[PDB]
């Protein structure tokens, strides 16, 4: 129900912008920061209304429609399985590695592959945690592009706990 | 209009039995609800056991009362009546006589908007409010709060209130209640900032004439109704025993001022020099002013 | 008393009779100390009277006493009148004090 | 904008609590002495009533008390009229002589003495209260805690004994009923019952006064079965 | 330090006098006993609050209702009552 | 006279030192008593709001004349007005809050007995025998 | 103090609302997951009168129906 | 010592309950009278080792302010403060009595208000003042000023409105040129919202007289 | 003991302080403002400063400040003092420092009315700077002039169009 504020005089006092954004809409509350240090403002403020759909109408009315002392005001708006694998061949482009566990599991994200030790190891997010234990299942120590690969639950000691399972359960659900 | 223990159901007629028209849920203090009162069919006062009164609204195609407005602190309520639309008066197990209004920035509200608003929709109440629910969800719950208007301790427990446009032809209409031990008894409005100050004095007067006629004693011993008692003949001071479970507000006791009438001529010349005002025959005149004209 | 910590009252049931002060106390009330607006006589218990006790001042309990101690109109209010018989005992710390700085 | 209002009693409290039998005033005799009268109290309101016409007539009806009566009593003292013994709210023993003042009865105090703190409360030595017969000492007491004897006197000024004391801590008390006695001492009855105790426990218990000594004592207590009323006296036996 | 030890003091005292008085720490069942003590005094003291109890309960006679408010201020009064 | 002076305590009792805080609590006391009853009681709502946080304050000074004006606004406010700030900390897990609640609790109790019964905070499921004649309606 | 803000953040309310509990302030006291399902479970008839004059057990919405009958 | 996910289940507002709460010596009990209808919370500087007041938002604490009424009475030029008298009684006496007999402070408090170290009155005082004169639909002349808006000329935004529409919260507001006649805007104001006795009504204010 | 200085007091809304923090609140005590101290007299106040509380203070202050915060051209002719007023300053301390030009956007000034063009500010230490309005979009705005040459001294538009006849104090831009 908030909105966010910009490019603010740091002139400008909350008196004025009450009095401009009741124009628009009741205004539940305003929080316009001050550094308690200088006893100046940081040009920055949120607009906090009663519901939702004064906030959207203030931010398609006011936006980049004022100026304040010529200063255009500014008006806006404002967990998953992961694999660590091992031992990977430098043959496997990270496309590649997608086309491999998309048939196990949908990535939420894209794989990251990084080197330890020269070893060029990789994180893989997949939506599911059953997924993930099919990609394990199938996948893990096995030879690809020429090259024995380890498929494992990527550290934090790793993921796959019951608490995991439990509540990565309920994000997905 | 009938009052479940906890909650309120709203009957019409029907063949073979009658049928439950409305039905609305009371908010989660309210137990039981022993008296309750409409005002022309708009709004209800409802008592409870332990706590004291909510005001309601009829709300038509809700088809339910929503509350506005509740009380800051536990009263135990016999009896209930709407003295006008946005004041009640009602009586106490315990024996005290009360007078409650709704606030103004709540009366606003209730006349410049529907009641199908109050239970959902927006009304935009000030942020004061808002945070006060977030702040304390078991106090104001039910938004706003009573102001305590009148508050007066009558020993009895009041059975039933009467309110009388006119009483006997009079112009300020009075509220006579009557009690359970029997008894019957008056508030009167006064309309005047004036004469509520002099019956003001003449309570005040009154209320200490037994310490003044023994501090008088003392000073006159010193340098030339012997017990501290004497006036009152037993020993409470009239804002303590009129007080009692909380201080009496804007009531100011008529039946002290009348035994002023009743003492002797020496007493009442040597109490009334307190005044720089009128004589004793004009405070005789203002007391007996409200039981010849006043009803 | 009010000022003075060390004190201890009496409290117990007040008698018939009425407590005395010196002529440096009088005309103050034996709970707040207040000079004004006198209200009542106090009334101590049988134990606060007896002999040469009884004609001591209730407050200092040293100079004999000479008029009747009143209870303040506040005190009477609060009720901190009825508590029992306000007699102090011991004499405190400041008054012995005193008497062996000076001699 | 505030309401102010004005209160009356039009017609006051009719319940009866208590009552007194004895010789109030002389009116409209020259001299005449007949213990044929009664005055009738409930809390605030009073009266006076009078007999010996075969009908019951009223006499005066007092002015407002504004306070809680809690007890009436009539206390006779040898060598006089008669004047109630009163205890009520504020803690006070309040002995009220009603006389003939002016040119209407009128309702005169004679002595008050402090009690307890102002209010009905339990501690508050109110509530039970009776009077020797032969008038030397009226006694009050309260539920729990303390009970009090005053030793009454008469001279050119009514006269008032500090009171004595008993104080069972725990023993809230029921039913004061008192012996009469010939002189001898003045002796009263109470039915106790604990406040604290795994069982409900009522027992009788006798106190007599000693006026050699100035004390109340515990002479009696006998325990009786739990559904115990109340307590009387019988006059002599002899 | 003399002060609190007079607050001390006057504490055993006014405890003694008015019987029910918190310190620091006092269980519920020592305070709600107190509570009951209290309430029952209201309710047999005021000839009010008797009548009303009086009526509402039906009993016959008021001293039965005041007896019994009295005769409930004792612990064991509730199991006497169900060995009737 | 209060309605121009409750600003003025406004200030006094918000100040930092503790002198400000005591002296003027003991304005409440013999403004409170001999006010009481008239009809405010709204500017000693006020007046309490600002007074409760106090109760913590240490000094003997402070909190005897601190105590002394919640006294003073007891009467002024009522018995049960005046309680619905204490019955939350009454009990409390910290041996401190309930050390200084009780002893408010204590002059309360001291000067109303049989004021604050119908105030107390129980329900027949809130305490074990409760009194079963409370309920009762006729 | 830090876990203190723990409780009102973006991660802990998606924890909340993605096990199906909706995040406020009275769920405000718990880490434990097992509980705070009980908390939520915790947390979550008119007579119309057929003309017959037996309707009067007849509910609203049954008499609405023999509206749409009738 | 029940966990208060347990304690929580018993109590009809359970959001008040605290992690304490779980630590009390009677923790059902507790939480039955601090969820009780009208209790107010203990004041929330406990646990704080501060002294309930530390400067930090102390120091920069206004002195004082006399009411306007007091300081309408002239003193303040006659006795200089930051950083013989003349006065008539009649006068201060009307001030108190007959001039000042409803007057009463701005804010006050309501009941459930405590006053907790950082709160300041001031400023919330300023913002009731603010949403009371503040209106939509007017500007002052210094914002007009800020957004070089002359008196006459519609707002900035009248367009994205002549698209979008009128202001949601605000159905009854009538701007000039869209719902509401152009030649009725004239000087600050361009849009406008366009939609007893209680028994005791005194008939008479007389105030106590001096004289 | 002040050393005779006036010490403001807080509310005051500000003569340069000596130390900018220790005021007297609307109270008559001595405060400092970083450390939140309360002071009886001005003695107490000199051993806080000495203290070493208020040196962590002032420091952590100091981090919280770091952290934050074929054509036409034109040609101008700047004439500076004969030596009337600099005989009193020769310390090295930038003397050898030639005046500087920058180019301004309008967009910020101390009165914030107008805006809209830039301007060639001029600035030497003493004098005061100045400005030249420049409305056209580009003039004289060159291609590679040089060949490449690189002691950037402040910018490519001061090495690039500037010289400093610091024997006769007159300074040309083009
Ligand atoms: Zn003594
Ligand atoms: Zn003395
Ligand atoms: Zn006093
Ligand atoms: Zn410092």
């Amino acid at each position: 129900n908030t909105v966010y504020v910009g490019n603010i005089d740091p002139r400008i006092t909350k008196e004025q912008l009450y009095e401009l954004f009741i124009q628009i809409n009741p205004v539940l509350r305003i929080k316009y920061p001050k550094d308690k240090v200088l006893q100046a403002y940081q040009g920055y403020a949120f607009i906090e209304f009663y519901n939702q759909g004064d906030a959207q109408y203030a931010i398609k009315i006011m936006n980049n429609t004022v100026r304040l002392y010529d200063r255009l005001i500014k008006v806006r708006q404002v967990p998953i399985a992961k694999l660590f694998i091992k031992n990977l061949a430098d043959s496997i482009d990270s496309d590649q590695l997608v086309k491999i566990f998309n048939k196990f599991g949908k990535l939420i994200r894209e794989p990251e592959i990084f080197y330890l030790s020269k070893l060029k190891c990789a994180y893989v997010y997949f939506e599911d945690f059953e997924k993930a234990d099919l990609a394990i299942k199938s996948l893990n120590n096995q030879l690809v592009a020429n090259n024995r690969i380890t498929v494992d639950y990527a550290f934090k000691n790793g993921k796959g706990n019951a608490k995991y399972g439990d509540d990565v359960d309920r994000l997905l659900n | 209009l009938t009052a479940m223990g906890s909650t309120i159901v709203l009957y019409g007629l029907g063949k073979k039995q009658l049928l439950r028209r409305s039905v609305t849920q009371t908010p989660v203090s309210i137990t039981k609800i022993v008296s309750m009162h409409q005002w022309n069919y708009e709004r209800l006062a409802v008592g409870d056991i332990h706590e004291s009164v909510t005001l309601f609204i009829w709300d038509p195609a809700g088809n339910v009362f929503i509350p506005y407005v509740d009380d800051s602190v536990k009263r135990h309520v016999t009896v209930l009546k709407f003295l006008d639309e946005a004041t009640v008066i009602g009586a106490d197990r315990y024996g005290n006589a009360w007078t409650l209004r709704s606030p103004p920035e709540c009366e606003k509200i209730m006349s410049n908007h529907d009641p199908s608003e109050l239970s959902n929709g927006a009304i935009k109440y000030p942020l004061d409010v808002i945070t006060l629910q977030q702040k304390l969800p078991n106090t104001y719950d039910c938004k706003f709060k009573f102001q305590l208007l009148n508050h007066f301790f009558v020993n009895d427990i009041i059975t039933d209130f009467h309110i009388l446009d006119s009483l006997s032809n009079s112009d300020r209409p009075g509220c006579i209640y009557m009690g359970l031990q029997g008894t019957v008894g008056c508030f009167i409005p006064l309309l005047s900032k004036g004469n509520v100050f002099m019956m003001g004095n003449i309570e005040n007067i009154m209320a200490e004439a037994d310490d003044t006629f023994y501090l008088d004693y003392e000073s006159r011993k010193k340098n030339n109704i012997i017990c501290e008692g004497s006036c009152s003949i037993l020993g409470r001071d009239h804002q303590e025993y009129r007080s009692y479970y909380a201080p009496v507000r804007k009531v100011i006791d008529g039946d002290l001022c009348e035994n002023f009438l009743r003492l002797s001529l020496n007493e009442q010349e040597f109490l009334a020099k307190n005044l720089k005002s009128v004589q004793v025959e004009d405070i005789i005149q203002t007391i007996n002013e409200v039981r010849t004209n006043y009803m | 008393s009010r000022h003075q910590f060390d004190l201890i009252m009496c409290l117990k049931q007040p008698g018939v009779q009425t407590g005395l002060l010196c002529e440096k106390c009088d005309g103050k009330c034996p709970i707040c100390d207040s000079y004004v607006r006198p209200k009542r006589k106090v009334r101590v218990c049988e134990n606060c009277s007896f002999g040469k006790q009884a004609k001591n001042c209730i407050i200092c309990n040293l100079n004999v006493g000479v008029n009747d101690a009143f209870y303040c109109w506040e005190c009477c209010r609060l009720g901190k009148d009825k508590d029992g018989c306000p007699r102090i005992l011991n004499l405190g710390s400041n008054r012995l004090d005193r008497h062996f700085e000076k001699k | 904008d505030e309401l102010y209002l004005y209160h009356l009693t039009l017609k006051k409290q009719t319940n009866f609590v208590h009552s007194c039998i004895g010789h109030f005033v002389d009116l409209e005799a020259g001299s005449k002495r007949e213990q044929s009268q009664l005055c009738v109290a409930t809390e605030t309101h009073l009266e006076l009533y009078d007999t010996a016409d075969g009908e019951l007539k009223l006499i005066a009806k007092f002015q407002n008390l504004f306070a809680t009566i809690t007890s009436m009593k009539s206390l006779d003292l040898p060598h006089w009229p008669t004047f109630l013994a009163l205890t009520s709210d504020s803690g006070n023993l309040s002995i009220v002589q009603i006389i003939m003042h002016a040119g209407a009865l009128r309702l005169k105090t004679l002595v008050n003495q402090p009690l307890t703190r102002t209010t009905l409360r339990r501690v508050s030595p109110i509530s039970y209260m009776e009077i020797d017969p032969n008038g030397r000492c009226i006694i009050l007491s309260s539920v729990e805690q303390n009970k009090l004897c005053f030793l009454v006197d008469y001279a050119q000024k009514l006269r008032i004994s500090s009171p004595l004391e008993i104080i069972r801590p725990h023993m809230v008390t029921l039913d004061m009923a008192v012996v009469d006695v010939n002189f001898n001492n003045p002796c009263f009855v109470t039915l106790e019952i604990d406040n604290a105790a795994t069982q409900l426990s009522v027992h009788l218990i006798f106190y007599v006064l000693e006026l050699g000594l100035n004390h109340i004592v515990k002479k009696a207590d006998y325990l009786v079965n739990p559904s115990a009323n109340f307590v009387l006296s019988l006059p002599d036996l002899s | 330090m003399a002060e609190k030890q007079r607050q001390l003091k006057l504490q055993k005292i006014y405890k003694q006098k008015y019987i029910g008085l918190g310190d620091e720490s006092t269980t519920r069942e020592q305070w709600q006993r107190n509570v009951r003590n209290d309430t029952l005094n209201t309710l047999q003291g005021h000839s009010a609050s008797l009548e009303y109890v009086s009526l509402s309960r039906g009993d016959l006679s008021i001293r039965d209702t005041r007896i019994h408010l009295l005769k409930s201020m004792s612990p064991g009064y509730k199991a006497y009552l169900r060995e009737e | 006279y209060i309605y121009f002076i409750t600003p003025l305590l406004e200030d006094a009792l918000t100040d930092r030192d503790l002198v400000h805080r005591q002296t003027a609590s003991n304005v409440i006391t013999h403004l409170a008593l001999n006010c009481s009853g008239t009809g405010h009681e709204d500017a000693f709502i006020h007046l309490m709001n600002l007074l409760i946080p106090n109760i913590f304050e240490t000094s003997p000074h402070a909190i005897m004349r601190i105590l002394e004006g919640l006294e003073a606004l007891s009467q002024a406010l009522g018995p049960g007005l005046f309680m619905n700030y204490i019955w939350a900390g009454l009990f409390h897990p910290a041996k401190n809050v309930r050390k200084a609640f009780w002893r408010v609790y204590n002059n309360m109790y001291v000067m109303y007995q049989d004021a604050m019964v119908p105030f107390y905070p129980v329900t027949p499921d809130n305490n074990e025998e409760y009194i079963e004649e409370l309920d009762l309606v006729l | 103090r830090t876990f203190e803000r723990h409780f009102n953040e973006e991660r802990h309310i998606y924890h909340l609302r993605c096990l199906g509990i909706e995040p406020s302030s009275v769920f405000k006291g718990i880490t434990k997951i097992k509980e705070a399902q009980e908390l939520w479970k915790n947390m979550q008839e008119l007579e119309l009168e057929e003309e017959d004059e037996e309707g009067n057990v007849m509910s609203k919405k049954v008499y609405d129906e023999l509206k749409k009958q009738g | 010592k029940p966990s208060l996910s347990q304690l929580k289940s018993q109590v009809p507002y359970p959001q008040i309950i605290e992690w304490y709460d779980c630590d009390a010596r009677y923790p059902g009990l507790l939480a039955s009278i601090k969820c009780t209808k009208n209790v107010i919370p203990v004041p929330s500087h406990w646990q704080s080792k501060k002294e309930y007041l530390s400067g930090r938002s102390l120091l920069g604490k206004r002195p004082f302010e006399l009411p306007d009424i007091i300081k309408k009475t002239n003193i303040e030029q006659m006795r200089s403060t930051l950083p013989a008298l003349d006065l008539d009684y009649k006068k201060l006496h009307d001030v108190f009595f007959k001039i000042g007999a409803n007057w009463k402070p701005d804010h006050l408090l309501c009941f459930g208000d405590v006053y907790y170290e950082n709160r300041n009155l001031f400023e919330e005082t300023n913002w009731k003042r603010m949403v009371d004169h503040k209106r939509p639909g007017r500007i002052s002349q210094e914002l007009r000023a800020i957004m070089n808006l002359p008196e006459g000329q519609l707002p900035p935004w009248c367009m994205k409105m002549k698209d979008i529409g009128l202001p949601t919260g605000y159905p009854d507001l009538k701007i000039a040129g869209l719902n509401w006649d152009i030649t009725n805007l004239k000087g600050d104001v361009y849009g406008k919202i366009i939609p007893r006795n209680y028994f005791g009504a005194l008939i008479s204010f007389e105030t106590p007289e001096f004289e | 003991l002040s050393k005779g200085e006036n010490v403001p007091y807080t509310f005051q809304d500000e003569q340069v302080r000596s130390n900018p923090y220790i005021y007297k609140n609307h109270s008559g005590k001595l405060v400092c403002k970083l450390c939140n101290t309360m002071h009886m007299s001005w003695s107490s106040v000199e051993r806080h400063l000495g203290g070493k509380k208020h040196g962590l203070n002032v420091l952590r202050r100091g981090i919280s400040i770091e952290k934050s915060s074929g054509s036409v051209g034109l040609a101008i002719q700047v004439n500076y003092s004969s030596e009337v007023k600099e005989n009193s300053v020769d310390s090295d301390d930038k003397a050898k420092v030639p005046p500087l030009i920058r180019i301004v956007s309008g967009l910020e000034l101390s009165d914030t009315k107008q805006k809209g063009k830039k301007f060639l500010v001029i600035a030497y230490e003493p004098f005061e700077n100045i400005a030249i309005e420049l409305p056209p979009n580009e003039i004289l705005f060159s291609e590679n002039n040089d060949m490449d040459n690189n002691n950037d001294g402040v910018d490519e538009l001061n090495k690039k169009c500037t010289f400093w006849d610091a024997i006769s104090k007159l300074y040309y831009v083009q």
